[PDB]
């Protein structure tokens, strides 16, 4: 477990996790707010 | 197309909306939400990134083999610093006030003239 | 040490012995620690006295033929001039609310400045004009009877709130209906207190 | 000691071997009553189930037997709730339900408090003064108001014989009410009608004929 | 309570971290989880809360379906929420967020009792010191155990074993509920009566789902 | 010691463990109060924000309560400036804002000067002779003409109790004004009207019911209703 956790603690794996997290957040924001351009509350 | 209208957006001679970047002019014509508010928000997020990275750089150096912590990230420590960066400008200006934000020119690696 | 005991043969309470009006109780162990127990004692006596005032304000206006207790503060909605005991006080809800807020604020501020815990429980003096509880045994008996009547008035006030939430009919009419038709007039007959009759 | 064996030749369980209680026959293949506290709980639960089943079979049979004799017009037990809910003096179902729930909750709370600590209801002055005689002599057999005519202060042999009789008739009542439920779910008629049909035609009045009881047996029955 | 204990597979070597001290420890771990003591504590707490919620939900589903089959107007366990908030005085949005607000206190107290054992019972919550203290890792006790039959150690161990076994059984029961309601679109009690009516024919192979039929020959 | 714990079962910060400042509960998850001067500035800023929040919340509620009661006829807070500026004897908005900015610049400059050097505003002969009592007894507690009734001239236990009450009602007031802004933006009505709506219909009038506070919950509501 802890060896696999340290493998998951390596830089490419946590970078991949950040990549999926940020991409999914931005994609869901764009999907539920279709095409915004100007901040208007 | 409905949301781009009735929101202060204006277009010139082609129907493609234009954005006003000068503050003050955007403030007195309700164009601040075009770039003025997003630029402040991006500055806030970029300062969040910089403060989190600075905290991880400083907090992972007082230990044996800091490069090992750089290459294999301390995930609980990284998440703790991630959730502690919500007040990045306060800590940044306080580090500026106490002088720990900047290093003196005597301890800084410098190229020969 | 114990005046009574609900569910006789229960586990004895080593932290509730000298408390007046003690019937063991507290299976949730809320009375642990001396400071929290004293604070809960203050809360219990104050809430019992406020239940006394609420039950008085309900029943005195119910049995005098002046109306119910839900429609008694409704005149602020209507704007009609209030009436108390035929004295016909001309006060206004803005002035009433202001003087009530100020008076209760200063009164509870003075009450919170009691220093001694026993004085916060029972100060006496100016609050005891005649003082029939000068004898210590009479003091304990009066405290126990006050707590018993306060708990009974608390149950009465909760019943008032629940009954008038269930039906708009007044509680003295509810007692009359329970006397006339016991098995055909109760909380289960409404169908709102318990779903599915 | 033991009053017999539920199955001769079967080895008695260790917890059921050298005990002293009424209605003991070594019937525990699952060894559920191994713990003495669990054994006491199971004994008390069996006693109260047996008592309420005795009341049930009494109120089913004796008014039913009076109805079959023509003395009474008492209907069957599987529609008596609908009969009473449509009567002239029909108390609502909710009112009776809450009254029964409150009374039985009080009774079961007192019984549970006596079970957790035996003889703990004999503290003076808690319940109208007379509660000093509410002390439970045995787990499930308090006595006093529960036996005012005085059959409890007999010989110990008579006492255990009476306890064994109570347990035996109670178990018979429990299996009788199980049979009542099964016969209502299968035949759909009253138990007295089933007994009359078994007396008139023992072979025709059999659960093998009913397809609800043994599915697939009627298939063999019409196959021949 | 260890060593020569019945395992998930007779003859398989039990894991080193699974010594048999925990309740229901059959040495079942193909993925070698819960190796660390903190991970083991987290997994034990998660299994206990999942077990309690699974048993509660399966018992409620079974009671509602049994009452519906008896004649009471109760909906099926699937899509019960639709008629539920169709008849609820509390609409959706307010109800779920009220549930979340009511649940947040209990969940964070459980979490910080798991992280710090015995820290909750210090008078912070309404002056409770003796209570609100975790007797074990996933077994709080105190006011959640009003009657004290867990005082005896052997009785407590037997109760833990019974609870975890019934919890795993209810987990599989809920999974079966989901699977054969997606397969048959009927109540679990309806599936039970269909299985005990014609056992030789009605089964998981005659629902038209689970096993696919392509050639029909 | 500490008045209480904001998060039972959690480790208190090291700078907040032995601290005896009033209104402390170990609520520094971001570790911003580590520096002493930074902690002093944070305490002073919290006191200023809390005090102006209490003043604003009182001026919103009590006139609002009196208007909903019927005696007063002052407008609600979210439109009061617009109706006031439309009056025939109204001071212009720029003039009022400039006067407010100048007066607050003077006051906050005095506060800055007594913060950077404690008790430095008691320099002799600097404000018409009455500058003697213009000194800082504590951080955020100047006293003197700011306490004309002399309520703070009490034993330190009662003074600490008063400070705790002040900071607690202050934090409640800042939360209350944040709510005032938030559910004015949500409901579009006054706080007293929102309280009456929650009292009359608690389930149907909830922050999760309106789609402004939680976007997308209304879609789930009509999805379940269908
Ligand atoms: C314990 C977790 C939980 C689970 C497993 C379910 C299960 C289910 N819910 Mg119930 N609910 C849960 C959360 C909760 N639901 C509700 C109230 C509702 C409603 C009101 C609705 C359901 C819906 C559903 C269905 C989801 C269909 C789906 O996702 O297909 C894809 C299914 C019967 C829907 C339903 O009944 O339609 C099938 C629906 O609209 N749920 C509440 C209280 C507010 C919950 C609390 O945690
Ligand atoms: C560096 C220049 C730049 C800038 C200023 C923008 C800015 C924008 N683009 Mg663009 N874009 C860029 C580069 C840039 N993009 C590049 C390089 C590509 C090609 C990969 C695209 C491809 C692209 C597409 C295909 C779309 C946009 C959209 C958008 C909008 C952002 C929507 C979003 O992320 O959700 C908003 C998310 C947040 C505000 C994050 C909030 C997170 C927390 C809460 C803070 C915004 C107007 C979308 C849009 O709306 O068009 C106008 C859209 O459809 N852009
Ligand atoms: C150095 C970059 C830059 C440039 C070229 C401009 C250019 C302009 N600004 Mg801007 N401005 C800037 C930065 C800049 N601004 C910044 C950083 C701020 C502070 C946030 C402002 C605040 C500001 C205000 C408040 C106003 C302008 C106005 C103007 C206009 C006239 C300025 C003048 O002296 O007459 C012109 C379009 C004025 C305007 O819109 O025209 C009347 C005006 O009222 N500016
Ligand atoms: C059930 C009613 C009841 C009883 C028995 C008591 C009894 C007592 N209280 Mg209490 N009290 C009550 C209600 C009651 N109180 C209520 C409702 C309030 C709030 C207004 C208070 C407020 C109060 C204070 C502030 C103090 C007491 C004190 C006392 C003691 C004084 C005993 C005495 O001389 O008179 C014996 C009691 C009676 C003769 C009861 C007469 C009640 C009349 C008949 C009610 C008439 C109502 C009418 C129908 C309308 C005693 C322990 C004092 C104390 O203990 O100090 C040492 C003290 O300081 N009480
Ligand atoms: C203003 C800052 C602040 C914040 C952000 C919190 C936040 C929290 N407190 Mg805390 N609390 C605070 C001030 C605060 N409190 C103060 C001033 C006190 C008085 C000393 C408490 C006393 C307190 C107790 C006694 C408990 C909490 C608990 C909680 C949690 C409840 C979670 C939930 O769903 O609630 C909705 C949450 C993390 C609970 C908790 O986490 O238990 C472990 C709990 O039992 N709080
Ligand atoms: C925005 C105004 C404001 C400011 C400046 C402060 C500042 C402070 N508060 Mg406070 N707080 C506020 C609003 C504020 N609070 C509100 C609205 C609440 C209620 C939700 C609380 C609830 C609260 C608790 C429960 C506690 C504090 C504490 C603190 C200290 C923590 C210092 C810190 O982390 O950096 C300051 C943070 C920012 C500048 C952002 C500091 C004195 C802690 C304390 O007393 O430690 C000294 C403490 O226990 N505050
Ligand atoms: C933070 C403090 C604060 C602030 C900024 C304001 C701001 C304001 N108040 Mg004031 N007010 C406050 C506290 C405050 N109030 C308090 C504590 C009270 C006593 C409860 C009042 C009682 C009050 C009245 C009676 C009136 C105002 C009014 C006004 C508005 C015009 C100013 C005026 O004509 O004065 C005066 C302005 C928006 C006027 C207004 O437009 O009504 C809303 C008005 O008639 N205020
Ligand atoms: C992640 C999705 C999401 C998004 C995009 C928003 C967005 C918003 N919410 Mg919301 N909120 C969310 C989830 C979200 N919320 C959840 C999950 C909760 C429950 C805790 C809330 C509880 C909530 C409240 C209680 C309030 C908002 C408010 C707001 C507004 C504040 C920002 C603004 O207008 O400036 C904005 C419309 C505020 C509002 O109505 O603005 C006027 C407000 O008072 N939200
Ligand atoms: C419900 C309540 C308290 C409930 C407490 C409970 C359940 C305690 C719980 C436990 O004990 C249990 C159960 C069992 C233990 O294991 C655990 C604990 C924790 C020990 C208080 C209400 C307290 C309620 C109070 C004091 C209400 C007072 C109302 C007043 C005075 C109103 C005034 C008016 O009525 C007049 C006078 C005249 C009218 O015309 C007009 C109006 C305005 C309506
Ligand atoms: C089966 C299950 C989990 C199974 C996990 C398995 C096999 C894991 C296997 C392994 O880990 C081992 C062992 C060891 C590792 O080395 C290898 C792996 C492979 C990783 C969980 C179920 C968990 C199931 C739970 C918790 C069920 C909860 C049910 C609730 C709450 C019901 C609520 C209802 O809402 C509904 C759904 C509908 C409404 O009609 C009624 C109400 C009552 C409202």
């Amino acid at each position: 477990m802890k060896d696999f956790t340290t493998y998951l603690s390596t830089a490419p794996v946590v970078g991949l996790g950040w990549a999926i997290f940020t991409s999914g957040l931005l994609i869901e924001i764009n999907r539920f707010f279709p095409d915004p351009l100007v901040f208007s509350f | 197309f409905k949301n781009y209208a009735k929101a202060g957006l204006l277009c010139g001679n082609d129907g493609l909306p234009h954005l006003i970047s000068d503050p003050g002019l955007a403030l007195r014509f309700n164009h601040a939400g075009e770039v003025f508010i997003p630029t402040f928000g991006f500055l806030y997020v970029a300062g969040y990134i910089g403060h989190v990275g600075r905290q991880y750089i400083i907090k992972s150096k007082e230990d044996a083999k800091p490069t090992d912590k750089e290459i294999i990230l301390d995930v609980p420590l990284a998440l703790q610093l991630a959730f502690q960066g919500w007040a990045w400008p306060l800590a940044a200006i306080q580090e500026l006030r106490n002088g720990s934000l900047l290093e003196k020119d005597e301890n800084i690696t410098v190229s020969p003239r | 040490q114990r005046a009574g005991n609900f569910a006789p043969g229960s586990e004895p309470k080593e932290y509730l012995n000298d408390l007046p009006g003690n019937f063991n109780f507290d299976p949730l162990e809320l009375g642990k620690e001396k400071g929290t127990l004293q604070r809960y004692r203050e809360a219990e006596l104050i809430h019992c006295r406020w239940a006394m005032l609420g039950a008085a304000g309900c029943l005195a206006v119910e049995v005098l033929g002046l109306g119910n207790w839900y429609d008694a503060p409704l005149w602020a909605v209507t704007g009609d001039k209030p009436t108390w005991f035929g004295i016909e006080v001309p006060f206004d809800i803005a002035t009433i609310l202001g003087v009530e807020v100020v008076a209760m604020a200063v009164a509870e501020g003075l009450r919170n400045d009691n220093q001694d815990m026993e004085k916060r429980l029972y100060p006496g003096g100016a609050f005891d004009p005649l003082g029939f509880s000068k004898d210590p045994k009479s003091f304990e008996d009066k405290k126990l009877k006050e707590l018993k009547n306060g708990r009974l008035a608390m149950v009465a006030c909760l019943g008032f709130a629940g009954q008038h939430a269930a039906t708009g009919k007044p509680i003295l009419e509810a007692l009359g209906d329970h006397l006339s038709s016991p098995f055909f007039n109760n909380f289960a007959t409404n169908g709102v207190s318990v779903p599915g009759v | 000691n033991m009053n017999g064996n539920w199955l001769p030749g079967s080895q008695t369980p260790a917890h059921l071997k050298d005990l002293k209680m009424a209605g003991n026959f070594g019937f525990d293949p699952l060894n559920l009553g191994a713990e003495p506290e669990a054994l006491r709980w199971y004994q008390q639960a069996e006693l109260v189930h047996s008592r309420t089943a005795m009341m049930a079979v009494a109120g089913i049979l004796i008014p039913g037997l009076f109805t079959k004799l023509g003395a009474l017009n008492v209907p069957q037990w599987y529609e008596a709730g609908k009969v009473y809910i449509e009567g002239e003096g029909a108390i609502p179902f909710g009112t009776l339900l809450m009254s029964t729930l409150f009374s039985y909750a009080f009774v079961e709370g007192k019984r549970w408090q006596d079970f957790r600590n035996p003889g703990s209801q004999a503290e003076p002055g808690t319940f109208f003064g007379l509660e000093g005689m509410f002390k439970g002599t045995d787990n499930g057999y308090p006595g006093g108001i529960f036996d005012p005519l005085g059959y409890s202060k007999t010989s110990p042999e008579k006492l255990d014989e009476l306890k064994l009789k109570e347990i035996k008739n109670g178990r018979l009542a429990m299996v009788a009410f199980l049979g009542f439920a099964g016969q209502y779910s299968a035949t759909g008629k009253g138990p007295i009608d089933n007994l009359a049909d078994h007396l008139a035609d023992p072979w025709h009045n059999t659960f093998a004929e009913n397809g609800v009881s043994v599915p697939g047996l009627s298939a063999v029955e019409q196959a021949a | 309570a260890g060593a020569d204990r019945p395992l998930w597979s007779p003859g398989s070597q039990p894991p080193a971290w699974l010594d048999g001290s925990l309740a229901g420890d059959y040495g079942f771990d193909p993925l070698h989880l819960s190796e660390e003591p903190e991970m083991r504590k987290w997994m034990v707490q998660a299994e206990l809360v999942h077990a309690r919620w699974a048993m509660l939900g399966v018992a409620g589903i079974l009671f509602t379906s049994i009452a519906a089959k008896n004649g009471a107007p109760f909906p099926d366990w699937y899509d019960a929420g639709k008629e539920a908030i169709k008849t609820s005085p509390a609409p959706l949005g307010s109800l779920i967020f009220t549930e979340l607000l009511l649940f947040g206190w209990v969940e964070t107290k459980r979490l910080y009792d798991l992280r710090n054992p015995g820290s909750q019972g210090d008078g912070s919550f309404l002056g409770i010191t003796d209570g609100l203290k975790g007797k074990e890792n996933g077994y709080p006790g105190g006011l959640f155990d009003p009657m004290g039959m867990s005082k005896n150690e052997a009785s407590f161990k037997e109760a833990k074993v019974k609870e975890i076994k019934n919890g795993r059984l209810a987990m599989l029961a809920f999974v079966g509920f989901i699977a054969q309601h997606h397969a048959t679109h009927k109540s679990p009690i309806d599936n039970l009566v269909d299985h005990v009516a014609d056992p030789f024919h009605v089964t998981f192979a005659t629902n038209g789902v689970s096993v696919p039929h392509f050639t029909e020959f």
